[PDB]
């Protein structure tokens, strides 16, 4: 019965396009970072239910997993931005997190792809450099020959040994990130502690949107 | 500790890895070249089918 | 899985009326569903069928352009309207359920059904035989003549085999050659070579008596063969 | 003491280097150098399976050469038929992400796993007619990379928790479990037999275990880096791997040794997938590259090129009657040959 | 080109020499 | 009068050598777009195929006018026959044609993408581009038919005249010729650069309301003004003709040198045009010039 036959087969097809033409007006997104980051504050993977402006976003964290991430990430090529939280508070696992940040930055799939950064915890922060028991930040000395640039205004009533310390980890990881990839990806920079997150990732996965499409327009 | 434990694993399935029986690798290529001989006439992919008995076309 | 099918009667002939059947135990969505008719002491005829999604809509050549069968996927209900109503229209008309695909098994369950009483160059399915007495314990077997050969050039046939014990609907038996259908002893067996088709039993029991009926799926009409009855 | 342990162990493993060595008294391209090249066979794509809403990561040929799995990141389990293309069901997962299916022989079954770290199996032939999940099992605690069937009730299943399983559907329990490999384990292959199962995992090396007995037999270390598909001779004392170093290399589970070493120049990328023709003529790779590529088990020899992809191969399957050939790609597309 | 059909001995030799559209 | 132009030599020489070098810079220039939109199958996207149609319009738009215009300087006999006089005038126009919707359709496949927050050979693309091969055909199937040769003794001469006969034959076309200057300004400028610049700008708009957003914003306004610049001086010097040409001054002998002049510029800078898109995507996409 090539006709009943045929038939299902144009039932079962029309449902795939009709719940598959669902899944790309919401738009899926990567969750990556340090288990001391604070990822779950903005089983195996966990999905996010949450949408802003009329798209839905899906979140994917990731656990369970102890160290392996080098090819984990090959089912993450499609999703069109990762999410970095970095624990900046703590300097000892500042150096471990860059070194994670170069792995994935550096990976044979995620070389046309974005990522977005979220320094969690940049409270802690702010009164680790107030008070004492802070030095260095633990890196190379090569931190006392940086200087505070004027070309992006800080929040106003800002400490200046604070903004001095938080652009000098963006310098770094804006020499990382423009260290290899060429113009294939841009990284995105971003500060968090912050009922702000969720507007400030929607203009993030607008941006890299936006990016794309004039990439393959080729204009 | 787990480091103990782990390294008299290791070491107890090495010596289980090395008491099994190994033979020259010539007999085996052998072997494996008359079972692949023997059904040659039998894989479509080696000697493809008249599009007759071709079940595709 | 279980069918009910509700309206019928006595109903004056020229009339008209609503022929409702009930689904339940699985997805009504997914499944095709027939009509077959059963006239009192003779035998099994197609009435109509309906698809899945209600794509294409089919009915007996006899019968064509007169009836009218709908289904309703969320109320889970099948609906058959009597549009008129003639001596030939009053059988036992029997809901049957399947699904089409590769190892699919239609016409495997038969609702119980409803009574409703009034007031050419298609394949012709016949039986050698009509009826044979045959005590328990042996083999008995069975012969189908088909008017064109049923070997389909994908490779394989469209016999339908059933058993309709007094007091029930017809249960599938055997749906295709060199395999057998669900909750059926593996006692039953068929064979066909394209001209003859044959159904074999190893050792008839107690609960195996009844008549065989035969349907073949080449050709939509789907015309049934004469019941063979069998006696202890 | 503590370091006799270790002194133990390198003694150990110089005893094996030097037993294999010793009996590694020539190697069989001389001896394949006598018989005829295969030469060079071209397969067209004879059927073109779209309809896939993503990515395709994993598949499993049935029993017959008419049945197919297909299993894609957008969580759709989907049966399709072979001959006449037209799709046989279509399981919608729980989770999308997905990474492999699994086909029984007897039909009556199919399971999937991925990233979830559930290995869901579903029943097919339901009364009900709708594909549902017969149950779903949650013992490991890594992500699930591949699964296999030994038949109604046994599925052998290897996950990230760097261990094998082997689940009874009965109970849903494990019933043995394999510890030997160091890497997280990803590709899983059974002998025509049912009898042993090889693997292979991250630590470069692969592994040969025996069901029942719970623990491993062989170990093969020839690889140079972190190998990603591993599938067993058809004949069932031999098996061949591929890996990222963009090389392949075949075992003999009676020599315990590497005998060849299919490797390219030209080629640039690693294998994701690997499967032999029904007679082990035939070495079918899947490359990380848009295309496919194709070898002679035995001279090592490149004898064809299967293009039609415009994204990276990810998974690649042969009939069990050798009729057929299914390659699967993240284009969406499930490509015939033969 | 030409605006009359008369012999339009200027503007026949202009669209002679004009370019071709 | 002295002649209407007894072509000065120096204006031959300047157009040999300019209409030459634009003649090799645009072979080279579309054709290496052309190889790489076929070589390549990852570049086979929806405006892909857009932009190969415009490189393929713009490869067919420099095969047949340059040789054609620059010969005339040389002399003019039309030596082609009367059948293939007929053939230039409208696979010119059709040459054109499909270029000059060719950036209408690109500009309207650009404003999606941008004004759509999703993205990634389309059923929709794929009836787009047959739309405009068959539309810009019927649009100057006109031009087909009305095109004839017609012999003039110019103090004697066997000089074989080409121009849109007077006759007009059909009574339609003799409504083609009367609105002959403003049918072309209008369906090549008036329409064209009309939703070109709304439609380009509301994708600035949208893009805006940050580097590359500006940049490319320039790039995008440089192309549609290069592009109204570039077809200006051929399509201006028919509207002087429309509209100030009298034969009661006797004007006609500088008029149509003056005419003529611009005429010979504006067909050369006009395949020009041709050829500075493929250049254009060189300098502004990175996937381009590294394919190069």
């Amino acid at each position: 019965e090539d006709k009943a036959a045929a038939e299902r087969s144009k039932m079962i097809d029309k449902n795939l396009r009709e719940d598959g033409e669902k899944a790309r007006r919401t738009l899926r997104l990567l969750l990556l970072g340090a288990d001391n980051s604070g990822k779950s504050t903005i089983s195996g993977i966990f999905e996010t239910k949450f949408q802003v402006d009329k798209v839905n976003f899906h979140m994917f964290d990731v656990g369970g997993q102890r160290d392996e991430r080098r090819k984990w990430i090959q089912c993450f090529n499609d999703v069109t931005a990762i999410i970095f939280v970095v624990d900046s508070s703590d300097y000892n696992r500042l150096q471990e997190a860059l070194n994670d940040f170069k792995s994935i930055w550096n990976n044979r799939w995620l070389r046309t792809i974005s990522v977005i950064l979220f320094l969690n915890k940049q409270d802690l922060l702010a009164e680790k450099v107030l008070a004492g028991k802070s030095k260095i930040e633990d890196y190379f000395p090569e931190f006392a020959r940086y200087t505070t640039p004027e070309d992006a205004t800080p929040e106003p009533g800002e400490d200046p040994r604070v903004t001095r310390a938080k652009y000098f980890i963006r310098k770094e990881f804006v020499d990382i990130s423009t260290a290899s990839g060429d113009g294939r990806h841009i990284c995105y920079p971003h500060f968090t502690c912050d009922t702000e997150n969720a507007r400030r990732i929607f203009n993030d996965c607008k941006d890299i949107i936006l990016q794309m499409n004039l990439r393959e327009y080729n204009l | 500790t787990a480091s103990i434990a782990q390294a008299r694993k290791l070491v107890e399935q090495l010596k289980m890895e090395a008491n099994i029986d190994r033979i020259k690798v010539s007999k085996a290529a052998a072997d494996l070249m008359a079972y692949c001989e023997a059904h040659a006439k039998e894989d479509p992919l080696l000697t493809p089918v008249p599009a007759s008995e071709n079940p595709f076309r | 899985v279980q069918l009910v099918e509700s309206g019928g009667g006595l109903v004056q002939p020229g009339g008209s009326r609503k022929l409702s059947c009930s689904a339940s135990g699985f997805a009504f969505s997914s499944f095709g569903m027939h009509w077959v008719r059963q006239a009192p002491e003779k035998g099994l005829e197609w009435v109509a069928y309906i698809s899945s999604g209600s794509g294409t809509i089919y009915y007996a050549d006899t019968v064509k352009g007169r009836f009218t069968i709908s289904r309703d996927d969320p109320k889970n209900t099948l609906f058959l309207q009597m549009t008129s109503l003639r001596s030939e229209d009053t059988a036992m008309y029997y809901c049957v359920r399947s699904i089409y695909y590769y190892g699919s098994s239609p016409f495997d369950f038969w609702g119980q059904g409803t009574t409703l009483t009034v007031s050419s160059a298609d394949i012709v399915m016949t039986q050698a035989t009509s009826s044979v007495p045959v005590t328990p314990g042996e083999s008995v077997s069975i012969s189908c003549r088909s008017s064109k050969s049923l070997l389909h050039s994908n490779g394989n046939t469209y016999l339908y085999w059933f058993l309709q014990r007094p007091g029930q609907s017809p249960q599938l038996l055997i749906y295709r050659m060199s395999n057998l259908a669900s909750g059926v002893p593996d006692r039953f067996s068929g064979s066909g070579s394209g001209t003859a088709f044959t159904l074999t039993i190893s050792r008839l029991e107690a609960e195996d008596v009844g008549v065989y009926y035969c349907m073949q799926h080449l050709e939509y009409p789907l015309t049934f063969g004469a019941g063979t009855k069998l006696e202890l | 003491e503590l370091d006799q342990l270790r002194q133990e162990a390198e003694q150990l493993k110089n005893q094996i280097r030097d037993a294999r060595k010793a009996c590694a008294d020539a190697t069989l391209s001389q001896i394949t150098n006598n018989i005829d090249p295969v030469g060079r066979i071209q397969m067209r794509t004879r059927r073109t399976l779209r309809g896939h809403l993503a990515k395709i990561y994993a598949m499993h040929w049935g029993t017959d050469s008419r049945l197919l799995v297909s299993a894609s990141q957008d969580g759709k389990l989907i049966i399709w038929d072979s001959y006449t293309t037209n799709k046989v069901h279509a399981i919608p997962l729980r989770s999308s992400w997905v990474m492999t299916c699994a086909y029984a022989p007897s039909g009556n079954y199919v399971a999937c796993g991925g990233l979830d770290n559930i290995c869901s199996i579903y029943n097919l032939k339901t009364r009900e007619g709708n594909v549902r999940v017969s149950r779903e099992l949650a013992g490991h605690t890594g992500y699930l990379s591949c699964c296999r069937f030994l038949d109604d009730n046994q599925i052998v299943t290897s996950s990230g928790d760097t261990t094998c399983a082997l689940w009874d559907i009965e109970t849903g329990q494990q019933t043995t479990t394999f510890t030997g490999h160091t890497g997280d384990v990803m590709s899983l292959s059974l002998a025509p037999d049912t009898r042993l199962f090889v693997s292979g995992a991250c630590d470069a090396s692969a592994k040969l275990w025996d069901v029942r007995e719970g623990m491993c037999r062989q170990t093969f270390t020839g690889h140079e880096s972190d190998i990603n598909a591993i599938c067993f001779f058809p004949n069932g004392n031999a098996f061949a791997t591929g890996s990222d170093d963009a090389t392949c290399r075949l075992f003999d589970l009676r020599a315990d040794q590497e005998l060849m070493t299919y490797s390219h120049d030209n080629i640039i990328c690693g294998i994701t997938s690997v499967s032999f023709s029904k007679s082990g003529r035939l070495l079918l790779a899947g490359y990380d590259d848009f295309n496919c590529n194709v070898w002679d088990a035995l001279k090592a020899d490149r004898a064809g090129v299967l293009a039609g992809h415009d994204n990276r191969v990810s998974c690649l399957g042969v009939t069990d009657d050798g009729m057929a050939v299914a390659t699967g790609s993240w284009d969406s597309f499930l490509k015939i040959w033969n | 080109c030409s605006c009359s059909s008369l012999m339009d001995k200027e503007c026949v030799y202009f669209c002679h020499l004009d370019i071709i559209w | 009068c002295q002649g209407p132009i007894e072509i000065k030599e120096t204006f031959k020489y300047i157009n040999t050598v300019v209409s030459c070098l634009v003649f090799v810079l645009g072979i080279i220039g579309n054709s290496t777009l052309l190889r790489i939109i076929y070589k390549n199958k990852c570049m086979r996207n929806g405006p892909n195929i857009l932009i190969a149609s415009l490189a393929l319009g713009d490869l067919l738009h420099i095969v047949i006018d340059i040789p054609i215009n620059v010969y005339k300087l040389l002399a003019e006999d039309w030596p082609f026959g009367a059948e293939m006089c007929k053939l230039v005038p409208f696979i010119q126009k059709a040459s054109v044609g499909i270029t000059v919707l060719s950036l209408c359709a690109l500009s309207i496949d650009r404003y999606r993408a941008v004004a759509s927050w999703s993205r990634i050979v389309p059923k929709w693309t794929a009836v787009e581009i047959v739309l405009i091969w068959v539309v810009s055909v019927v649009l100057a199937v006109p031009e087909a038919i009305g095109f004839d040769i017609i012999t003039m003794d110019y103090k004697g001469s066997y000089l074989r005249i080409c121009l849109l006969h007077p006759v007009q034959k059909t009574a339609f076309m003799q409504f083609y010729k009367t609105a002959k200057d403003w049918w072309l300004f209008s369906f090549y400028f008036c329409l064209p650069l009309a939703i070109t610049a709304f439609f380009y700008t509301l994708m600035t708009c949208e893009m805006l309301r940050l580097k590359q957003r500006r940049e490319v914003a320039k790039t995008v306004f440089c192309l549609v003004l290069v592009f109204a610049l570039c077809w200006l001086p051929l399509h201006l010097s028919r509207i002087l003709k429309l509209t100030l040409y009298n034969q009661n001054d006797p004007n006609r002998c500088e008029l149509l040198s003056f005419l003529l002049v611009l005429d010979y510029i504006g067909i050369n800078m006009a395949s020009l045009n041709s050829c500075i898109n493929p250049i254009a995507l060189y300098l502004v996409s990175k996937r381009f010039k590294n394919c190069f």
